[PDB]
RNA sequence: GAGCUAGCCCUGGCCAGGGUGAAGCUGGGGUGAGACCCAGUGGAGGCCCGAACCGGUGGGGGAUGCAAACCCCUCGGAUGA
RNA sequence: GAAUGCCGGCAUGAGUAACGAUAAAGAGGGUGAGAAUCCCUCUCGCCGUAAGCCCAAGGGUUCCUACGCAAUGGUCGUCAGCGUAGGGUUAGGCGGGACCUAAGGUGAAGCCGAAAGGCGUAGCCGAAGGGCAGCCGGUUAAUAUUCCGGCCCUUCCCGCAGGUGCGAUGGGGGGACGCUCUAGGCUAGGGGGACCGGAGCCAUGGACGAGCCCGGCCAGAAGCGCAGGGUGGGAGGUAGGCAAAUCCGCCUCCCAACAAGCUCUGCGUGGUGGGGAAGCCCGGGUGACAACCCCCCGAAGCCAGGGAGCCAAGAAAAGCCUCUAAGCACAACCUGCGGGAACCCGUACCGCAAACCGACACAGGUGGGCGGGUGCAAGAGCACUCAGGCGCGCGGGAGAACCCUCGCCAAGGAACUCUGCAAGUUGGCCCCGUAACUUCGGGAGAAGGGGUGCUCCCUGGGGUGAUGAGCCCCGGGGAGCCGCAGUGAACAGGCUCUGGCGACUGUUUACCAAAAACACAGCUCUCUGCGAACUCGUAAGAGGAGGUAUAGGGAGCGACGCUUGCCCGGUGCCGGAAGGUCAAGGGGAGGGGUGCAAGCCCCGAACCGAAGCCCCGGUGAACGGCGGCCGUAACUAUAACGGUCCUAAGGUAGCGAAAUUCCUUGUCGGGUAAGUUCCGACCUGCACGAAAAGCGUAACGACCGGAGCGCUGUCUCGGCGAGGGACCCGGUGAAAUUGAACUGGCCGUGAAGAUGCGGCCUACCCGUGGCAGGACGAAAAGACCCCGUGGAGCUUUACUGCAGCC
RNA sequence: CGAUGUCGGCUCGUCGCAUCCUGGGGCUGAAGAAGGUCCCAAGGGUUGGGCUGUUCGCCCAUUAAAGCGGCACGCGAGCUG
RNA sequence: UGGGAGAGGGUGGUGGAAUUCCCGGAGUAGCGGUGAAAUGCGCAGAUACCGGGAGGAACGCCGAUGGCGAAGGCAGCCACCUGGUCCACCCGUGACGCUGAGGCGCGAAAGCGUGGGGAGCAAACCGGAUUAGAUACCCGGGUAGUCCACGCCCUAAACG
RNA sequence: CCGAGGGUAGGGCCCGUGACUGGGGCGAAGUCGUAACAAGGUAGCUGUACCGGAAGGUGCGGCUGGAU
């Protein structure tokens, strides 16, 4: 449920916010967190590497748990919902019997005080974690490792999530948040349900601060720049592409296809994406 | 206006210095030649 | 060589006073329940006026200068990118 | 003898410009060889959110005192930030170190690189962040939280006593955090007092007074008081916090729970120790046994790690507390008390500036704190003033032109001009009132108008106190008084109508462009399944991202509204197990050299043999492109209609003489007395047109047009006045430039524009103030233009390579 | 070409005459008045405004008239730009 | 009070047939389409056949001249929530009724906004035919849309 | 004090008029096609949407005021 505003101010016109209403608690767990190494975007050459990075909201790092295979058989309670600023799901917050505590990325419906479990046996709830071989065929699932024991790395971010398709050996075949169809091996874990702030594809920025809050520094296209610096760059007046559309380091950027051709992982994608 | 020259002790030893200059091949040839040359000061003086 | 300048990183600091009066909240009206209206409260905003501070719009002066970019009058921003 | 040659010396311009903010001076007295310029006194003016005071940087003896004036000081100099000499900086508590970690740097392990080297977890370094114990006064020519005085405090060592399972680099807690708004109680600071203390004063018409003028505090341990912060207590279970754990976490039960208790800060009080004005008299002495009290205002500071709201979700590590591990429990640790111990470096002075950065004693630049009073609605704004600090290191006259900055102006009022450029006008607050249009916020300070001082009388509410007085903050009603004028000075919008562009706030060519340019939310296309794509790197390694398709890269477009048509033949990109071509390599029909020969050696056809290219398809918010001629209607004209050629397809909607229209000031209409601009139309659009987007759009703009009202020295058309210069006298004294000069006009001549040649004309010698026609005047080896088989940036289906990718 | 600053305006003029006006004339298809045309004449005079950067030109209102040219398309060590 | 019939409405679930596409197998010279054709598709292996998978939309027979609703309109099956309505009994209230300017709600299709979804169909559009032309009728393609959620639009031969 | 009215400024309603532009009515014998009435030669009509010289065409859903 997006935010609106009244247009008290141009930008107010059209800006949108979170609701925040599946939040609980609103400062960390303080043995959850360490410090975010802002980049700016340089490497460790001190080289920017990935242009327009810099001068965002300062952040902490809260661990999330990618693993849950860490902790089989042992259920925990869901003690909060937080707001996470390092990443578009909301967080949960996990009360495990051991005493233990432990986020995860909070998945669609998931209620604060009811439990979850990891494991073979766990059963089919919004917010357990099972090998994928154990899930039933048509389960809709996120945070899914993409090989055994490696962590979560498919379909974390706010609203998206995987499909069981079906099995074949070893395998179990998931329909990824892009459409693609992949093999992923069978002891990979998964977690039951969908990620939930499915909403926040609909926020509106509204204005140019909002996201320079976020550490978007201003994009500027190569049209507007000179020879020295961009294929389009030049001409007098304004000038079209005059040449295929070009990235700033000349290779074309309409159409032309990037992922390496004798991958090994090629063997296991079914079908790329579609739409 | 605001001119070129600010100087800053600890900006001063921390790029002139006899330690800036020795941790670095280019630096010790600069020490190297200075020598040769028979400079009275190898590197700036700052208070420190 | 980044003690000038450009960007970013870490850690600190600064922004007189006045104005406008969003959401929400409360109450009243309203209805089957509502939406919603009104009042009070509230104090939002790359909101308004204006110093410090950051600028440099127009004109005049200066032009072997007070100055290798300054001075006067005027003018932009001033809780924010 | 020339090279705009090189180095040096010395000329010219010239006693010329200038002498660095227009805050400003005058006199008396001293000193001295010498005084506008040094010292003292009186008078005058300037700053006073500073032009005063305190920190930090940077500077480095510039500080204080004596003796000096050659040079330095834009003049002078007896003076000085100058010369010579002597002196001067005192810490367990202030700052830094013997503490901590941040980015970053470095780097056992390890990784990479021809060499040099590059990376890299821990660890270490790294501060203006964390942590940590000193306040007030006195003293020196010059240091003081440092010396001294008074009252306080910290750590280390040893000892005594009491207590306890003691013990860590290990576990845990805490440290520990944003932005805006903000409560209670205080403090700093300030105002008033008919109260308290004080040297005096009564002037010039009046006043001996509830008169004037001056001051009326500061620090403080325990205790106490007020206000706050922090913190649940007990028991049982326990598999988690990489060993252990009684700690922490999790579950359960009991009690306490707007509390309490314990603990910690702030403020008040507090033994005690200090301070203590005007005036008078020589920094000092007195005043003085100084008094040291009441009322009000009141922080942005303090209690603090306080409260609330919000989204962009807000360091680490140590100190500290707790837990236990080896170990040790004759130890050790904790508490109290006592004695001893407590190192290194900084400390002078300048510090919005004559001591720092600008070559200068340079109108520039330089971060943090304090920054008093009155009035103006408020305030750090403005005027004037306190404390304090200054009059800006050339002066004296004069009272021309002209220049600068400033004031006023009859009648007119934009007639000025590219343009109202500039300058007027308007101007704060309170009340009345306010249009099209609109995205319902706005447009809006729309416009336009009325009020504004002082006096007396009456009166409403808020704060303090007591509920009153008093004080204080907002008012309200009536009646009056004065002036040309009441935000009486200073600070403080001119307004409207209508177009273009860009939605908007922002950003930019440091130093000729601030814009219509860039950015911007938003829209679309495209790549990317994660050891992602992409980027930097030879690599290792990094960024991407401790992210995962609601994400990340690239590209264009540019809020929003209504929309974005047709063409895939060419180029691009995407798909295509066929076919064609295709390198190394495979294959070896068949030849050749040599040898007596076995052999050795060489050439080598068919055929098999990737990517790429060809070929077949797809694809436009990919690169791009979107026709010609002729005919036709019962007035004419014009063609809804037709014919034919061509194309991959022949420009749709919307718009249109436009930021685009050549002809062009198109034509018509509006506005004006008059309109190449403007606005509204028309459409034969030289040469609009749909994301290099098309057409609109409220609001916004130091953008660029056009009009009107207001008002003006812009102008008709100039006048007067002020100050700083210009001018004259005293002091100091540059500059570009310069073949040499004894350097006139005309008409001719001359390399074609003559002071210099010819002829004539004119003209005694030398300056000073002015003006700019000439000396093809000066600064600059033309930047336009060409030339050089000169250079450099940039482009591409120029050539040829290379990285990279296949 | 080791630089002869370039359009328009402003200011300041000065000159030529192929004369716009004013003065003197001859001819007229000159009744008068008013014109036309040519001759002599350079003494003086030759307006304000709208448009446009404009020179020019068009237009408004006047006038005796609203002249045309030269002076580096006069004049930037005089200004503007 | 006791019963009833019903595609009345809303939410969730779920079943088979068919179409399309993808994979595997088998197989070869055409398939498709019409009045006839052509475009199209096919030796790069189509059509026709078998097995597997994916996905969306609509529910054959029952089915009717049927039923339900105020209308618009409603059809596989299942559960839950819910409206209307009729019958019986003759038990309760005691005229508590009828209509209804305004108001409020509902309102097929198409259309609009924001997300999703997209098999089939198909405005626009392209191509092939026809024709004097053919911006049509017929044929091959094909985008919105048709579908879901929420919010709008409020029309109709919304008719008996 | 009030006060006819005058002045200044800003709104509301109405009438007239305007380059040009939109369709409408009408007009003995104009041009283009033939949409409708017969199954009008594609049954017609319909709300809406998109397109086209024009009548119209097509999509979706509706009506019979449709024939056989
Ligand atoms: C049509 C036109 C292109 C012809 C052309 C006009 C331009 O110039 C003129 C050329 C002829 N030579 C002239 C010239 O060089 N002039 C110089 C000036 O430079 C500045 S004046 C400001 C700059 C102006 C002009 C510069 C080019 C100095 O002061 C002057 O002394 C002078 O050197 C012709
Ligand atoms: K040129
Ligand atoms: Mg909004
Ligand atoms: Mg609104
Ligand atoms: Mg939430
Ligand atoms: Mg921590
Ligand atoms: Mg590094
Ligand atoms: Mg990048
Ligand atoms: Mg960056
Ligand atoms: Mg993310
Ligand atoms: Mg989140
Ligand atoms: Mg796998
Ligand atoms: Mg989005
Ligand atoms: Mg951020
Ligand atoms: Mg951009
Ligand atoms: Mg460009
Ligand atoms: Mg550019
Ligand atoms: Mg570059
Ligand atoms: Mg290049
Ligand atoms: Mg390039
Ligand atoms: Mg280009
Ligand atoms: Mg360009
Ligand atoms: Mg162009
Ligand atoms: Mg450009
Ligand atoms: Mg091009
Ligand atoms: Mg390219
Ligand atoms: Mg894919
Ligand atoms: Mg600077
Ligand atoms: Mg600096
Ligand atoms: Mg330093
Ligand atoms: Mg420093
Ligand atoms: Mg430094
Ligand atoms: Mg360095
Ligand atoms: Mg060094
Ligand atoms: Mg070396
Ligand atoms: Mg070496
Ligand atoms: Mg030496
Ligand atoms: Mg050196
Ligand atoms: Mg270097
Ligand atoms: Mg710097
Ligand atoms: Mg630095
Ligand atoms: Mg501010
Ligand atoms: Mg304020
Ligand atoms: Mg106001
Ligand atoms: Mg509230
Ligand atoms: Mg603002
Ligand atoms: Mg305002
Ligand atoms: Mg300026
Ligand atoms: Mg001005
Ligand atoms: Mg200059
Ligand atoms: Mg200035
Ligand atoms: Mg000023
Ligand atoms: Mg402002
Ligand atoms: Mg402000
Ligand atoms: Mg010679
Ligand atoms: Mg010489
Ligand atoms: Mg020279
Ligand atoms: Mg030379
Ligand atoms: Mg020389
Ligand atoms: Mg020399
Ligand atoms: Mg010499
Ligand atoms: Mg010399
Ligand atoms: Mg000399
Ligand atoms: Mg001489
Ligand atoms: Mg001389
Ligand atoms: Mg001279
Ligand atoms: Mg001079
Ligand atoms: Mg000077
Ligand atoms: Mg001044
Ligand atoms: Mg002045
Ligand atoms: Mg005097
Ligand atoms: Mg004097
Ligand atoms: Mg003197
Ligand atoms: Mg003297
Ligand atoms: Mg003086
Ligand atoms: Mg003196
Ligand atoms: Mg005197
Ligand atoms: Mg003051
Ligand atoms: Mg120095
Ligand atoms: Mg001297
Ligand atoms: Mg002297
Ligand atoms: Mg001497
Ligand atoms: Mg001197
Ligand atoms: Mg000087
Ligand atoms: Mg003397
Ligand atoms: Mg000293
Ligand atoms: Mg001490
Ligand atoms: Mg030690
Ligand atoms: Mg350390
Ligand atoms: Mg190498
Ligand atoms: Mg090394
Ligand atoms: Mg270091
Ligand atoms: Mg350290
Ligand atoms: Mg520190
Ligand atoms: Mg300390
Ligand atoms: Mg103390
Ligand atoms: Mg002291
Ligand atoms: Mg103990
Ligand atoms: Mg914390
Ligand atoms: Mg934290
Ligand atoms: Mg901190
Ligand atoms: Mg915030
Ligand atoms: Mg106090
Ligand atoms: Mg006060
Ligand atoms: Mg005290
Ligand atoms: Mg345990
Ligand atoms: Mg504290
Ligand atoms: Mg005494
Ligand atoms: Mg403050
Ligand atoms: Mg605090
Ligand atoms: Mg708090
Ligand atoms: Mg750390
Ligand atoms: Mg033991
Ligand atoms: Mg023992
Ligand atoms: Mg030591
Ligand atoms: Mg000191
Ligand atoms: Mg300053
Ligand atoms: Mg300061
Ligand atoms: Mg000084
Ligand atoms: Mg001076
Ligand atoms: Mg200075
Ligand atoms: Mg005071
Ligand atoms: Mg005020
Ligand atoms: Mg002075
Ligand atoms: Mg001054
Ligand atoms: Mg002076
Ligand atoms: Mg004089
Ligand atoms: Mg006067
Ligand atoms: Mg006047
Ligand atoms: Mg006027
Ligand atoms: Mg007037
Ligand atoms: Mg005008
Ligand atoms: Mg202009
Ligand atoms: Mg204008
Ligand atoms: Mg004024
Ligand atoms: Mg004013
Ligand atoms: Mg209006
Ligand atoms: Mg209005
Ligand atoms: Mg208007
Ligand atoms: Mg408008
Ligand atoms: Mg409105
Ligand atoms: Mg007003
Ligand atoms: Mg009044
Ligand atoms: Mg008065
Ligand atoms: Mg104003
Ligand atoms: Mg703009
Ligand atoms: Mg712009
Ligand atoms: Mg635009
Ligand atoms: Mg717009
Ligand atoms: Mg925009
Ligand atoms: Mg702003
Ligand atoms: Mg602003
Ligand atoms: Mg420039
Ligand atoms: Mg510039
Ligand atoms: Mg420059
Ligand atoms: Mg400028
Ligand atoms: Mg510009
Ligand atoms: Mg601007
Ligand atoms: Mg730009
Ligand atoms: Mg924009
Ligand atoms: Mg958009
Ligand atoms: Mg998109
Ligand atoms: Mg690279
Ligand atoms: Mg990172
Ligand atoms: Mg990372
Ligand atoms: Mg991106
Ligand atoms: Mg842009
Ligand atoms: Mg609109
Ligand atoms: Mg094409
Ligand atoms: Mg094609
Ligand atoms: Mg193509
Ligand atoms: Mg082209
Ligand atoms: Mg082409
Ligand atoms: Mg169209
Ligand atoms: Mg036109
Ligand atoms: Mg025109
Ligand atoms: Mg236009
Ligand atoms: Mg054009
Ligand atoms: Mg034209
Ligand atoms: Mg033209
Ligand atoms: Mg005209
Ligand atoms: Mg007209
Ligand atoms: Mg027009
Ligand atoms: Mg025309
Ligand atoms: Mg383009
Ligand atoms: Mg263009
Ligand atoms: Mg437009
Ligand atoms: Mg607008
Ligand atoms: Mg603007
Ligand atoms: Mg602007
Ligand atoms: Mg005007
Ligand atoms: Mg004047
Ligand atoms: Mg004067
Ligand atoms: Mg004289
Ligand atoms: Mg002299
Ligand atoms: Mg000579
Ligand atoms: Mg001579
Ligand atoms: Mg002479
Ligand atoms: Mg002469
Ligand atoms: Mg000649
Ligand atoms: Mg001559
Ligand atoms: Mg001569
Ligand atoms: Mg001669
Ligand atoms: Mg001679
Ligand atoms: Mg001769
Ligand atoms: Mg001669
Ligand atoms: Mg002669
Ligand atoms: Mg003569
Ligand atoms: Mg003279
Ligand atoms: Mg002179
Ligand atoms: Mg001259
Ligand atoms: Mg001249
Ligand atoms: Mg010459
Ligand atoms: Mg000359
Ligand atoms: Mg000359
Ligand atoms: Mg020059
Ligand atoms: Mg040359
Ligand atoms: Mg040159
Ligand atoms: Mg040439
Ligand atoms: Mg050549
Ligand atoms: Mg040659
Ligand atoms: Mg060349
Ligand atoms: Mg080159
Ligand atoms: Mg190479
Ligand atoms: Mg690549
Ligand atoms: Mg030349
Ligand atoms: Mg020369
Ligand atoms: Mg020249
Ligand atoms: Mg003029
Ligand atoms: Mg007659
Ligand atoms: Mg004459
Ligand atoms: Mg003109
Ligand atoms: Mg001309
Ligand atoms: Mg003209
Ligand atoms: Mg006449
Ligand atoms: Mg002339
Ligand atoms: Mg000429
Ligand atoms: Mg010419
Ligand atoms: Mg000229
Ligand atoms: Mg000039
Ligand atoms: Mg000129
Ligand atoms: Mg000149
Ligand atoms: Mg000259
Ligand atoms: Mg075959
Ligand atoms: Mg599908
Ligand atoms: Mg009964
Ligand atoms: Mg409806
Ligand atoms: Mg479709
Ligand atoms: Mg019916
Ligand atoms: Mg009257
Ligand atoms: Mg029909
Ligand atoms: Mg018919
Ligand atoms: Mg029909
Ligand atoms: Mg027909
Ligand atoms: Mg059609």
């Amino acid at each position: 449920a997006v935010k609106k505003f009244k247009p008290y101010t141009p930008s107010r016109r059209f800006m949108t916010v979170a609701d925040f209403s599946e939040i609980t608690k609103t400062e960390p767990e303080k043995s959850l967190v360490k410090p975010l190494k802002k980049t700016g975007g340089r490497n460790n050459q001190g080289r920017i590497t990935v242009r327009f990075r810099g001068g965002g909201h300062k952040r902490l790092y809260r661990i999330i748990d990618f693993k849950r295979w860490d902790k089989v058989g042992i259920p925990a309670k869901v003690a909060a919902i937080e707001y996470d600023p390092n990443r578009s799901a909301r967080i949960a917050l996990l009360h495990y019997v051991d005493g233990e505590k432990r986020y995860i990325i909070a998945p669609d419906g998931l209620q604060v005080g009811q439990q979850v479990v990891a494991g073979p046996d766990a059963p089919i709830q919004v917010g357990n974690a099972l090998p994928l071989r154990f899930i039933p065929v048509g389960t809709v699932v996120h945070a899914v490792e993409l090989e055994p024991k490696k962590g979560a790395k498919l379909a974390r971010a706010a609203g998206t999530s995987a499909q069981i398709q079906g099995r074949e050996g070893d395998y179990v075949i998931l329909r990824l948040p892009s459409g693609e169809l992949r093999k992923v091996h069978g002891e990979c874990y998964a977690t039951v349900g969908a990620v939930g702030n499915a909403d926040h594809k609909n926020i509106v920025l509204g204005k140019a601060g909002r996201s320079r809050w976020l550490g978007r520094r201003p994009h500027v296209r190569g049209a507007a720049m000179n020879p020295v610096d961009h294929p389009h760059g030049g001409g007098e007046g304004r000038a079209p592409r005059g040449r295929p559309p070009a990235s700033p380091w000349g290779w074309q950027t309409k159409g032309l296809k990037t992922r390496k051709r004798r991958k090994p992982s090629s063997r296991f994608i079914i079908a790329r994406r579609k739409k | 206006m605001k001119r070129t020259w600010q100087p800053n002790r600890r900006k001063r030893a921390k790029t002139h210095g006899f330690r800036a200059r020795m941790r670095t091949p280019g630096g010790r040839k600069v020490l190297k030649r200075r020598r040769q040359k028979g400079r009275w000061r190898l590197t700036p003086a700052v208070r420190k």
